[PDB]
């Protein structure tokens, strides 16, 4: 006799993400050796931690420009991998193909006035929960937040904590979300001498814990 | 005292305003002995060293997104440009030092990267040209920038008359701002060196 | 490997499955994973906690 | 954490600094040689096809994820529904090869076909984009492809990139934001 | 119960070259002993490096014709198992088969002269690179070349080096192929001394590194 | 290097005569035994149709490599694509033994039949030619064959050399070049 | 064995599966082989690098 079997019904059909392998056809090929070739990258995290991309603000520029003006809030965004100011970014780029996210973001601030420029800033993550985000410093401050001074160093990094009721969060934003689900951020300018007209660099990067679940393929092919 | 000076074959350069040097992709070169070449590859040391091209005018008109590039390798009238008429195949790689001397009391900042495989980019995709080997200028801080690549490449030796791997790239973060105390332009100058320079494949004479 | 999860060993023999990758002499060569392992963590300066 | 931003020196501050806690992370989903390990559509199709992967959607996870490398290396697993019997060629063919029956050749088997296919380049490794001044005697050298297949008639073909290794990151953009915070979209809710 | 089973959808057909074998149906069956039968061959190449094989030249003779004029190149062809000349040699006859190749080719020289006929020849590998062929011996000389002259020895041999960007290259030449993709051979005469109609037999052999890669079947059936 | 090229000795240069290194190969793919091991189509059938491989296409991959080789030997694979139950009977049978069920007869299934046989001559090996001056009471002798094959029809015959031997190598052509320089062809490329 | 890359064992026993080969007393038969390596790799007379 031989071996009885049953081929069961639901069970067969191809999934294009299936955990299998095709039979072979043409074997033994040896590749040409491609050892130590560079720039090889693992894990998009790796890079999207290593590589900070800019945010996009105004007319689009990748930075912010000091107000002459008696207003303070410099610019105000929502804490969203979707926020148009983080558009361009590769973290957005990246989060895209994902559903759920957790972890820190890192915000990157660089001054680029001259020598004779000088400003104090503040940044201050807004949790949710408020109606709108405080156009004052004053306000923000009691908020989780940091100020810091233009000087010798040019670069001042500030993560943004993850702080939610659940323990991930969408990457993307449904149309029936009103106000941003996880916040915001403003950076505000507490003062300057002299700083008119002059810049500062904004971008993003991945932090040590940030974390991307759940792979999609939601662009429209 | 951030005094760097960097020496290639018999010339040499010094800045006294470096912010380090960034490698990019690599620290090594991959195997320049490879079966492609049969053992007929020969290092031609007499082509490692500085070269000059100037980039461009960095003034306040120039807007974040304004874009110069300089394909490599370049049209060379030393031994390296002579080298890619005698020999078939060539293979090396870059250290670059770019300069952007105006003032203290200028302001604005200039990306600089090394980009493999060029392909003008879209104006959102600039906002990541951070992924590629870089350095920054700003006239507050330094008015180097230095960079230093491998070769790398499908081929492990490649016909640069027919296809330039790298590509040096200088871009407008933040425009250039003036006063009266600063320099009104700021020109852009770039010291190229070839490295780890291999031939392969004799070519004949034109008579 | 990424995305397969057989518990059993495959029917087909290595060389037939894939291609045989060669060698002049994987590694640890991941010039992103080394790079963002080196990333500055600390704080620049004095602190006052 | 103040730095010399210039040195483009990598920093990655962490919460600590003002009183928190980092976290634990699983980077699984966001493993290259995972995320590029299922198949994806080609949409034109004839009945005899070069495969190349660069004819992949610019924007589906893995055409997106793809362009954003220079280099990549892998080997290939087909599907292909197609009328008549399907015939695959190496890199390097002569397309008149294609008739041939003793070349891997596919006998018609319902619903479709499914292959594993070995990287069959000359070159140590591929790219996304190739800056030729030349390249002759967007357009990509003519070898930088999986070899070919001819059927009399090709439906549908899906490709998928086994032991994928990617090199030399670039650009990879999202959807571009017209609205004044947010790009919100119609996430699946019950009913 | 019985075990078990889901027959995948995408396997199980029939393929021309599959790693699988058939169920036997007329068991037991004795051979004649064929032991020690001479003449086997296992590799094609090691064949192909041991009985080399003529090129054709001209009107199509297996060998060069020493000038009588000022003319000094004997013979000019392009390195590729597709080239006219090589079109008779075994070697190619293989290559066929075969997508891809790297390695070395080796050439055979032998002179038929009489003698009394005496002689000094050149061969030279041109990379690719150049426009056309040099017909001076003085150009081609700055190429990898060897000169030998006529005497005891018959034969030269003399082996063309793979020198190219890829690692392999095809054995199949492309239409929209300008100028050959692997350079040229150039078999020069510096002079003879009363060599008039003697005759140079070359041939060509597979290498100590020489490989195939990649079997097809192209020819029109 | 110089020899007496008359005595026929060989003799194999390599690029170190000059300053090259001679590199690594990897001959797997020009291995006898593996390179004879696919599937080829035999293109003239008939309801009854006696095994011989010389009715293999003579440009054929297998075909042409078969007819470079004076001698050989091998088991054989077959797939047959017929209508009716399928007789195969050994060399050296009377035609009419095709119409009996007792000899291995396989009953149809779709969409063929693929079977392994035996190399069942009773020469020592077989050959591709044949030098008889008679070799009675381009004709090959009757008993070089691998049997026959019998049905209602028979559409389509592939067959398949296992454990191949060859020897006394003989001439293999390439398509003659009427081109001044290189035949030249279609390669596949994308689109 | 040659393009066969089954890594289980065969079901059906080898007398079946093939015709079983005699001997009358495989081997390194390999006429072309053995001339292949005797080749003459060197330079016949004297060198001068």
């Amino acid at each position: 006799g031989i071996f009885p079997v049953a081929c069961a019904d639901g069970y067969g059909g191809l999934v294009t993400t299936d955990p299998k392998t095709a039979d072979p056809v043409y074997g033994k090929v040896y590749n040409p050796p491609k050892t130590n070739y560079p720039g090889r990258f693992t894990n998009l995290l790796d890079v999207a931690e290593a590589c900070p991309t800019f945010l996009r603000f105004d007319d689009g520029k990748p930075y912010v420009v000091t107000r002459a003006d008696d207003t303070r809030l410099l610019a105000k965004f929502d804490v969203s991998l979707a926020a148009k100011h983080m558009s361009n970014t590769y973290l957005s780029g990246i989060a895209q193909y994902y559903t759920q996210y957790s972890g820190t973001i890192n915000l990157h601030f660089m001054f680029t006035g001259s020598t004779d420029s000088k400003a104090r800033y503040m940044v201050a993550y807004i949790p949710p929960g408020v109606e709108t985000p405080p156009d004052t410093p004053e306000e923000a401050a009691h908020c989780i937040h940091a100020e810091w001074d233009t000087g010798l160093n040019s670069k001042f990094t500030f993560s943004i904590p993850y702080v939610s009721a659940a323990d991930y969060a969408y990457t993307a934003s449904d149309t029936a979300e009103t106000t941003n689900v996880q916040g915001w951020v403003c950076v505000y300018q507490i003062t300057h001498g002299k700083a008119e007209n002059d810049t500062l660099l904004v971008s993003a990067s991945a932090g040590k814990d940030f974390e991307l679940r759940l792979p999609i393929d939601p662009r429209t092919q | 005292d951030r005094l760097l000076t960097t020496r290639n074959g018999h010339t040499t350069s010094t800045t006294q305003s470096s912010v380090g040097v960034t490698y990019g992709y690599s620290t090594e070169e991959d195997h320049v002995a490879g079966p492609n070449t049969s053992g007929l590859e020969t290092r031609v040391v007499q082509a490692e060293r500085f070269f000059k091209k100037f980039l461009f005018d960095w003034t306040t008109d120039k807007p974040f997104g304004y874009l110069t590039k300089l394909e490599l390798p370049t049209d060379h009238h030393g031994v390296f440009g002579h080298l890619v008429d005698s020999y078939a195949y060539m293979r090396n790689g870059w250290d670059v030092e770019v300069s952007a001397v105006g003032n203290q009391f200028n302001g604005g900042c200039l990306l600089v990267a090394m980009v493999p495989e060029w392909k003008a980019f879209d104006t959102r995709e600039k906002y990541q040209l951070t992924l590629f080997p870089h350095q920054f200028i700003s006239p507050r801080t330094n008015m180097t920038a230095h960079i230093t690549v491998p070769y790398l490449g499908v081929n492990r030796y490649d016909q640069y008359k027919k296809h330039k791997p790298w590509t040096l790239v200088v871009m407008v973060l933040s425009p250039l701002t003036v006063s009266n105390t600063a320099a009104p332009q700021i020109k852009v100058y770039a010291n190229i060196a070839p490295t780890y320079v291999h031939v392969a494949g004799e070519l004949p004479s034109k008579e | 490997s990424g995305n397969t999860g057989s518990i059993i060993n495959n029917y087909y023999m290595q060389q037939y499955q894939n291609s045989m990758s060669t060698q002049l002499g994987t590694q640890n060569n991941d010039w992103f994973s080394k790079l963002a392992s080196s990333a500055f963590t600390g704080l620049f300066g004095a602190l006052l906690a | 954490t103040t730095t010399t931003g210039e040195s483009a020196d990598p920093v990655t501050t962490t919460v600590e600094n003002y009183g928190g806690d980092t976290q634990v992370q699983r980077r699984h989903h966001t493993d290259v040689g995972f995320i590029m390990d299922r198949f994806v559509k080609i949409n034109s199709l004839s009945p005899t096809h070069v495969i190349d992967l660069m004819q992949t959607h610019k924007h589906g996870i893995v055409g997106a994820l793809l362009r954003a490398a220079t280099y990549y290396f892998s080997d290939l697993e087909i599907v292909v529904r197609h009328d008549g019997n399907l015939t695959w060629v190496p890199n390097g063919a002569p397309e008149a090869a294609l008739s041939n029956t003793s070349n891997p050749t596919a006998y018609n088997k319902a619903p479709f076909t499914r292959l594993a296919l070995p990287y069959t380049a000359p070159h140590r490794v591929l790219a996304t984009v190739y800056d030729g001044t030349n390249k002759y005697s967007t357009q990509l050298p003519a070898s930088f492809n999986y070899g070919a297949i001819q059927a009399q008639a090709i439906h549908e073909l899906l490709v998928r990139m086994k032991r994928a290794e990617l090199y030399c990151p670039r650009p990879l953009l999202a959807i571009k934001v017209t609205s004044q915070d947010r790009y919100k979209q119609k996430i699946i809710a019950p009913a």
